[PDB]
C-alpha cells in the first residue's frame, strides 16, 4: 500500500513505474505485441515513495503522494517530515492512515494548478533540477493555500507520476532526462483523451486504426508505445452510460462521440 | 413552450413531405425546420438526452424547440 | 408507404445526374432529396441499419421515406 | 470584446424562434447566429472548451464571438 | 463509366475559385458538383475508401460519380 | 498562392464580423468562406494537418484556400 518510485537512473524509474501497473491493473490479450500488453485498472488509495533525485547523496526522501487506485486521482501530497497530508479541496474527507490532514485552497484541476502555477502544460519542461526545486517548495509548504509554488511543482509530479504511469508515451519522452522535457501538445491531448481511450480501447479487435477525438494510432504498436494503462468501465473518470461505444468502419475503430461531431 | 418528452432518441424518420419525425420516449413528434435534421441524427448517434417542448404534446405533434443534453 | 428494405448500407453512389444511390440488403434504390445525401453518408459511416419505404421496391426504385435506428 | 465565461458546454437549446441558448459555466447565453448551431454542438459533442466573449455578461445576454480551444 | 481510381483521399485542395481537387490513387481529380465536395471531405475525414469513375481518367481528369464504401 | 504555414490547428474562434479564425503554425490568419468554418473546425477536432496558403502570411492574415492532409 505503498510503492516507490526511484528516480535514479532511467532504468530505476521506468522499473518501478512497471511495479505499480503490474501491481494495480491486469493485461488484455486482446491488445498485445511484442510481449507488451495494455493493463486495464480494477477502491483505495495507497503511497508511493518518491526517492532518487540525487542519488549520489541520497537525501530528498521525505516527500509520499497519496494516490488513489481506480481513477489515479492524486489527491494530494503528504509530508513525511511532520506527517500532515495536504490535500486538494476536492478530497477533502479524503484521509490517510498514520497522518494529519490539512486542506489546500485550490482543488487538483489541471485548469486550476495551472491557472495558479501561471503555467500551461503544453511546452512544460522538466529535469533533475527542476525536480529537484519541485521537491523543496513542497517540503517547506507549511499552510492552508494552495500556493504557486505548490501549484507548479505539482504539475510536475503529478506528470512523471500519473501521467507517465497512464502513458508510455510521457514515461518515454521523460525517462531520457534521468540519464530537459519538454511536454509537446501531442502529449498533453492524451491525457485529456484518457477516458474516452478507455470506453475504446476494449472494443479493439484488429482494426487497421483507431482514432478518438485529436488521436490516431495506426497500429497495435503504436497503440502501445503510447498508452500502457487504461480505467475500467472519487468521481469516475469514464464518460458516462450509451454514451460513448467505438464504431467500427472499414477496419477503422472510432469512438461515437467524433464521428458524430464531425458528420454534420 | 412547455417541456413534453425527455429521453434518448430512440430513431428519426425521413418522410416525403420532407419533415423530419423523432420518437422520444413514447411520443413521435415531427418538425418543419432543416436544421434541426443534422442536429437530431448526430444527437441520436452519440446518445444524447434530448427533451422536446410543445403544446402539440402527442403523437403527430409538431415541434420546433429543443434540449440537447 | 410500404416497407421495402431493411439492414446497413452497403454503398452509397452519387450518379452523375445527381442524385443519390444506396444498395441496402439486395435491393439498390436511389432518392432525388438532396438532404437525405448527407444523412444517409452518415447512417453509413456510422452502421446504422436504416428502412426503406418504398412503393418501387426493386432495383432501380426511387425512394423519399428513410427510418434510421 | 471581453471574456464572459470559459468552460465546457452544459447544454445547447434551439429555440423557437431560431436563436441558440448555451449553458456554458454559470451562465446562460445565446445567439442568432445560424453558424454558431453546429459549430455549437460539435463542441457540447466532443467535449471542448470554449470561451464565450461579451459585453452581455449574465444570464440572458447574447453571444457573436466564441473562442475554441 | 470505369472505374478510374480507388483508395483512400490522399489530400485535398479547397481552392479559391471554388474547383476543387482530391487525390486518391495517384491520380489529382475535380470536381465541380453540388454537395459532391462535402460528402467528399468526410470520406477524407473518417477514412472511406471510395472509387471515383471516369473517362477522363488522368490528373487534371473531372469525374462526378464516386462510389462509397 | 504560396504555402504560408502546414500543421495542425491549435483553435478556431468564430468572429463577430462573421469571419472565422484558425491558429495553424504561429500564424493566425482568418477567412471569409462560409463553408470551411465547419471543417476547419472539424479538422481541429480530429488532430489533422493542413496547409494555409496566402499572399497574406503574417499575423491577421487572409486565406481563402486550404488543402487537408
Amino acid at each position: 500500500k505503498e510503492f516507490t518510485l526511484d528516480f535514479s537512473t532511467a532504468k530505476t524509474y521506468v522499473d518501478s513505474l512497471n511495479v505499480i501497473r503490474s501491481a494495480i491493473g491486469t493485461p488484455l490479450q486482446t491488445i498485445s505485441s511484442g510481449g507488451t500488453s495494455l493493463l486495464m485498472i480494477d477502491d483505495n488509495l495507497f503511497a508511493v515513495d518518491v526517492r532518487g533525485i540525487d542519488p549520489e547523496e541520497g537525501r530528498f526522501n521525505n516527500l509520499r503522494l497519496i494516490v488513489e487506485r481506480n481513477n489515479l486521482y492524486v489527491t494530494g501530497f503528504v509530508n513525511r517530515t511532520n506527517n500532515v497530508f495536504y490535500r486538494f479541496a476536492d478530497f477533502s474527507h479524503v484521509t490517510f492512515p498514520g497522518t494529519t490532514a490539512v486542506t489546500l485552497s485550490g482543488d487538483s484541476s489541471y485548469t486550476t494548478l495551472q491557472r495558479v502555477a501561471g503555467i500551461s502544460r503544453t511546452g512544460m519542461q522538466i529535469n533533475r533540477h527542476s525536480l529537484t526545486t519541485s521537491y523543496l517548495d513542497l517540503m517547506s509548504h507549511s499552510g492552508t493555500s494552495l500556493t504557486q509554488s505548490v501549484a507548479r511543482a505539482m504539475l510536475r509530479f503529478v506528470t512523471v507520476t500519473a501521467e507517465a504511469l497512464r502513458f508510455r508515451q510521457i514515461q518515454r519522452g521523460f525517462r531520457t532526462t534521468l540519464d530537459s522535457y519538454v511536454m509537446t501538445a501531442e502529449d498533453v491531448d492524451l491525457t485529456l483523451n484518457w477516458g474516452r481511450l478507455s470506453s475504446v480501447l476494449p472494443d479493439y479487435h484488429g482494426q487497421d486504426s483507431v482514432r478518438v477525438g485529436r488521436i490516431s494510432f495506426g497500429s497495435i504498436n503504436a497503440i502501445l508505445g503510447s498508452v500502457a494503462l487504461i480505467l475500467n468501465c472519487f468521481p469516475s473518470m469514464c464518460p458516462a452510460d450509451g454514451r460513448v461505444r467505438g464504431i467500427t468502419h472499414n477496419k477503422i475503430l472510432w469512438d461515437s462521440s467524433t464521428l458524430g461531431a464531425i458528420l454534420m | 413552450t412547455p417541456d413534453c418528452v425527455t429521453g434518448k432518441v430512440e430513431y428519426t424518420k425521413y418522410n416525403d413531405d420532407d419533415t423530419f419525425t423523432v420518437k422520444v420516449g413514447d411520443k413521435e413528434l415531427f418538425t418543419n425546420r432543416w436544421n434541426l435534421q443534422s442536429l437530431l441524427l448526430s444527437a441520436q448517434i452519440t446518445g444524447m438526452t434530448v427533451t422536446i417542448k410543445t403544446n402539440a404534446c402527442h403523437n403527430g405533434g409538431g415541434f420546433s424547440e429543443v434540449i440537447f443534453r
